[PDB]
């Protein structure tokens, strides 16, 4: 996806390391990633001047560089891959956007893509299982707990 | 600062380690050729033999 | 084919040599990339401060990066010449060795000859012979008394240890100009801890 | 003192190459020296710009001047290989050069010699084996037509 990203940071693109090296998967919700995927460098000088964005990239813990910025949607996209946590709801989220930012080309990137195994009730099974194996193991060591 | 000097230090323990493969390769390739060398002396010299 | 394979073995060690510097080259860009840009957050953050850090991170490259490129340069033309020895003494010149051999040998074999007094070639000498044609004496000491790969290999490790030495000690003033900073401001946040006096 | 003279003329070539890389690199190291510091004068202009300026001209070494140093090296690489070609296939092997055309004449005069029955080498034959020899076909197509 280095074609998208020079596509989208037609001469800002820096070097970067195409991974999602997400720590937490969970840092931002999807309108949020959206915003974060529709800071096309035709936007990003408006985007980092304006206080609700600096506000909401201090919430996810973010720079307002350009590098930084390149990095979240780098790890964005590859979430919306792998952990696939991105629906065509992500994709109404970017149409929404589309007020402010005509990101058509990540929209286009998100719509055809091979998305992932999807997996959900094995993965809320096991996290279940996993959460009474820790009920059990907090009942073996107090009567009252 | 300290993790651009870190990384620096980094990439020296990474050299350092894969020089003993790297030199022991080299000393190998060394060898290779020394004897590729004698094997063609063999050839030639068996060929000067055969016209006696 | 002899050939070719020496070939591909001395394109392999230039290559090994090329992925170690491409490694450094990645880490140094990707530092550069994040440290190039980064802005101040709140305002007392002195502004002059992150804009001369994003300067210098960005001529990174520079500061970092080149003279690797310039060593391994220098070593690659090393192993490309030992290669062109190689080729133009022995794997090329054995016709040559074959001809000198043979023709010294015919000779010997005639000098024997005309000993009419009655008062001839063993297979050990020939190959002594055309062992020395091949030039395997000085190739001996090349590769296994004074071996060059093995010296190039082990100058390339030193002078790449020396220069991240000499980046360490440049990034080492940059560190002190730091703590020249935080001194200052710990003697002010002292003086006005310790103002009850 | 012939192969010394070459020797000396292969690096004289190579040195004027990279006095011109040296003349570019001093131009574009005082444009880093000089804009890497350029501040701004009055109240209204954008010490962001200035800011910018700065870090860009600092990488100008960057930007201006490895490519060249790559392309002389890459130059004084295939000097120093056309040399030692040079060197090992002629101005080292003329010895050898002289025992082969030598022992190829000896030969053919005896040969010569084993027609009894009642039934030799000119000057100009020697002179172009020796040629031959010292591979002056290779090195006078890689001098004039090459």
């Amino acid at each position: 996806m280095k074609e998208l990203f020079q596509k989208i940071w037609q001469n800002e693109l820096q070097f970067l390391n195409f991974d999602a090296k997400f720590q937490d998967k969970s840092k931002l919700d999807t309108a949020e990633c959206a915003i974060i995927l529709s800071v096309n460098k035709d936007n990003y000088e408006r985007y980092f001047l304006l206080k609700e964005f600096q506000e909401l990239c201090k919430k996810i813990d973010l720079r307002v560089d350009i590098f930084s910025m390149q990095n979240a949607q780098i790890c964005i996209l590859n979430l919306f891959k792998s952990g696939f946590i991105s629906k065509q709801d992500l994709l109404k989220a970017l149409k929404i956007l589309e007020k402010i930012s005509k990101n058509t080309e990540i929209f286009d990137f998100i719509l055809q893509e091979k998305v992932q195994s999807i997996d959900q009730k094995a993965l809320f099974q096991n996290d279940f299982k996993e959460l009474n194996t820790i009920n059990l193991e907090l009942q073996k060591l107090d009567e009252n707990l | 600062f300290d993790r651009l000097l870190n990384q620096f230090q980094s990439y020296e323990k990474h050299l350092l380690l894969a020089y003993e493969n790297f030199l022991k390769e080299i000393e190998i390739l060394n060898h290779q050729i020394l004897e590729q060398l004698k094997s063609i002396s063999e050839r030639i010299s068996s060929e000067i033999f055969a016209s006696v | 084919k002899i050939k070719n394979e020496l070939y591909k073995s001395f394109e392999e060690i230039k290559m090994k040599l090329k992925d170690f510097i491409n490694i450094l080259e990645r880490e140094i860009l990707l530092f550069k990339a994040e440290f190039s840009n980064i802005q101040k957050d709140h305002i007392f953050q002195s502004d002059k401060n992150f804009s001369e850090l994003r300067a210098f991170c960005n001529a990174s490259d520079e500061y970092f990066l080149k003279d690797f490129k310039e060593l391994l340069f220098k070593s690659i033309l090393e192993l490309d010449l030992f290669f062109e020895k190689l080729n133009l003494k022995a794997f090329t010149n054995y016709e040559n060795a074959t001809k000198l051999s043979l023709a010294f040998f015919s000779r010997k074999i005639n000098e024997s000859r005309v000993l009419y007094e009655l008062d001839y070639p063993k297979k050990s000498e020939i190959y002594e012979r055309v062992l020395n044609e091949l030039n395997v004496y000085e190739f001996e000491t090349l590769l296994i008394n004074k071996p060059i790969l093995t010296k190039i290999a082990k100058n390339f490790l030193e002078q790449s240890q020396n220069l991240i030495q000499e980046k360490n000690k440049f990034l080492d003033l940059k560190k002190a100009e730091l703590q020249k900073r935080r001194a200052q401001i710990l003697n002010v946040r002292e003086s006005i801890k310790e103002d009850h006096h």
